[PDB]
């Protein structure tokens, strides 16, 4: 509390430096956002799987872009990229983390061990060790104590559609963790309570409801078209009472903008 | 980056966190390094990749500078900037006389600079303790090693309990709530300060329960009053001994008003209101702080 303040400047900072080049999806010549979709949700199921934390699926995720923003990858090694990626965020990110063995278990044998050990470290290489990366629950997290009053079905939404966010590259890999944050708060407040994004949060980040707007008209869509698209594992999880089952309730027909 | 043909190793200088710690010298530059090494032959530990991921983010003066990663087959280097000793071997060096109170003022100012840094970048370094800080020779101290360091959310989730060194491992901690944050490091600088001036350890436990102990015979045997839900407290019991809490003139003879103020607000049990390392900063105790020398040893 003597210190929300400088981390929060501290994490607006160092997002703009971790944020992956936008579409550099176009110049993979063998892998597409399907692809991407596919390895992303299949990485929630491992989560699932190994009751990790919601922290080290974003911090995955965020390590496959920018390993992918510079270095090609055919269809057949990515998973093993996932996989090294997993690794990575867990050994950073949880208390326990699953023991490597484990990690070549849950690739249907297709890749060995000292690949996945081979694979961290090229990672790490390509990173330059630069694990230490904002995502949006990071922000989430700190927009939760602007609650008035604090609210748990809130919460759970907001972390189901921020983690919704990342399974599309096609259009949120253009937005900052702070934004997808901002739009995925005020779309779980409007649901659940019927309020709006607070005057608290914009006197603090500086995003208005205006600025916010862009994202929040792609998040809107992608949680009507949700029962629809191709990846289910998100949904699933969230149907979950440690979620409060949150992926049940009723999306808003129109955000009134 | 770098290549270890340039690095000439001169001594071995002992085991940390993890990985063995070594004195060597650039050839072309002339540059004195002190190079961290770890054998590779399960990965990565987890341990390593912390603390390079958070120390390519932490530059101060006051918080040991990394310099390269050497990234070789089976093998990895930490290269650091070669300060001269580490706090623990200065004290054992050091004559009873020899630690003059500027020099612990200076010290502990510093310290807190590096702490308030790390904090204020989302970092618990969960293992400050005399062997952890190092000195110079022109009266600069650093914190080091982060291998059980890491990066804390707002707010805190529940984090490993092994957490710190016994001697100075904080109350919270020990008493095992679900969660702990900044003020853990604050607690083990009270320790320090405390260790610095006196000499000798301020609560030297050899278990858990011999650490809760010393700690209720020097501050009292913490309630509700002093701190509330402390009697709520997982590895809280109702048959603790009862402890008056004592006169910090006899707990820190040496020490004059000032620094009892903030060595109480540094050891406060309740972790809310324990004084922050940017708080502290401006406390009376630094009004006329100076940067003195230490020995040569
Ligand atoms: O000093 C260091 N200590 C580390 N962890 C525990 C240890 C304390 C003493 C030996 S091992 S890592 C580390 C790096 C480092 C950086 C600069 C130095 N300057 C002078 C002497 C030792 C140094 C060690």
């Amino acid at each position: 509390p003597d210190y929300h303040e400088d981390i929060h400047t501290y994490l607006r900072e160092m997002e703009v430096k971790c944020k992956p080049k936008v579409g550099y999806m176009k110049k993979q010549p063998d892998i597409t956002n399907s692809m991407r979709a596919i390895l992303v949700d299949w990485l929630v199921e491992v989560g699932e799987e190994y009751k990790l934390q919601n922290e080290t699926l974003h911090l995955a995720v965020n390590y496959i872009d920018r390993f992918l923003s510079s270095m090609s990858v055919l269809r057949g090694k990515l998973q093993l990229v996932g996989t090294a990626a997993m690794l990575l965020a867990s050994k950073f990110e949880e208390i326990y983390p699953p023991e490597v063995a484990e990690f070549v278990y849950i690739t249907d044998d297709t890749y060995t061990k000292k690949q996945v050990l081979r694979m961290e470290h090229l990672v790490l290489k390509v990173l330059t060790f630069d694990l230490a990366a904002p995502t949006v629950n990071q922000f989430l997290t700190q927009y939760f104590l602007h609650q008035q009053p604090a609210n748990c079905k809130v919460e759970s939404l907001a972390m189901f559609l921020g983690e919704l966010s990342l399974i599309d590259a096609d259009p949120y890999l253009k937005y900052l963790p702070s934004v997808i944050a901002g739009a995925a708060f005020h779309l779980a407040l409007y649901t659940v309570t019927g309020q709006s994004w607070p005057e608290s949060l914009i006197r603090k980040t500086g995003y208005t409801l205006e600025s916010l707007k862009p994202c929040l008209m792609d998040l809107h869509q992608t949680y009507l078209k949700a029962p629809q698209h191709a990846q289910q594992s998100i949904r699933e999880k969230y149907k979950n009472s440690k979620y409060h089952g949150v992926s049940l309730l009723n999306p808003p027909e129109t955000l009134n903008l | 980056p770098g290549s270890m043909e340039n690095f000439q190793k001169v001594e071995k200088i002992g085991e940390g966190t993890y990985g063995v710690v070594y004195k060597a010298r650039n050839k072309l530059t002339g540059e004195v390094v002190a190079l961290k090494k770890i054998r590779l032959d399960e990965g990565v530990p987890s341990t390593a990749i912390r603390e390079i991921s958070l120390l390519k983010e932490l530059n101060h003066p006051n918080i040991v500078k990394l310099l390269d990663v050497i990234h070789t087959e089976n093998k990895l280097y930490l290269v650091f900037e070669f300060l001269h000793q580490d706090l623990k071997k200065f004290m054992d060096a050091s004559a009873l006389t020899g630690i003059p109170l500027p020099l612990i003022k200076s010290y502990l100012f510093q310290l807190l600079q590096g702490l308030a840094f790390c904090h204020s970048h989302r970092v618990l370094h969960r293992d400050l303790k005399p062997q952890n800080l190092l000195i110079n020779t022109e009266g600069a101290i650093k914190l080091a090693d982060f291998g059980l360091a890491r990066a804390f959310g707002v707010p805190v989730r529940t984090y490993t309990h092994e957490v710190v060194t016994l001697w100075y491992r904080a109350p919270e901690i020990l008493l095992g709530c679900k969660y702990y944050s900044t003020a853990v490091d604050i607690w083990s600088l009270g320790c320090i300060f405390a260790e610095m001036v006196t000499r000798r350890a301020l609560f030297p436990g050899d278990s858990e329960i011999d650490q809760l102990f010393r700690i209720f015979r020097t501050l009292g045997t913490p309630d509700e009053v002093v701190w509330p839900g402390v009697t709520s407290m997982p590895d809280y019991k109702p048959s603790f001994p009862k402890w008056a809490r004592q006169d910090f003139s006899k707990v820190v003879p040496p020490l004059d008003e000032d620094g009892r103020s903030l060595l109480s607000q540094m050891l406060h049990y309740d972790p809310n209101k324990r004084i922050s390392a940017k708080a502290a900063l401006a406390h009376p105790f630094f009004q006329d702080v100076t940067k003195p020398v230490p020995h040569l040893r």
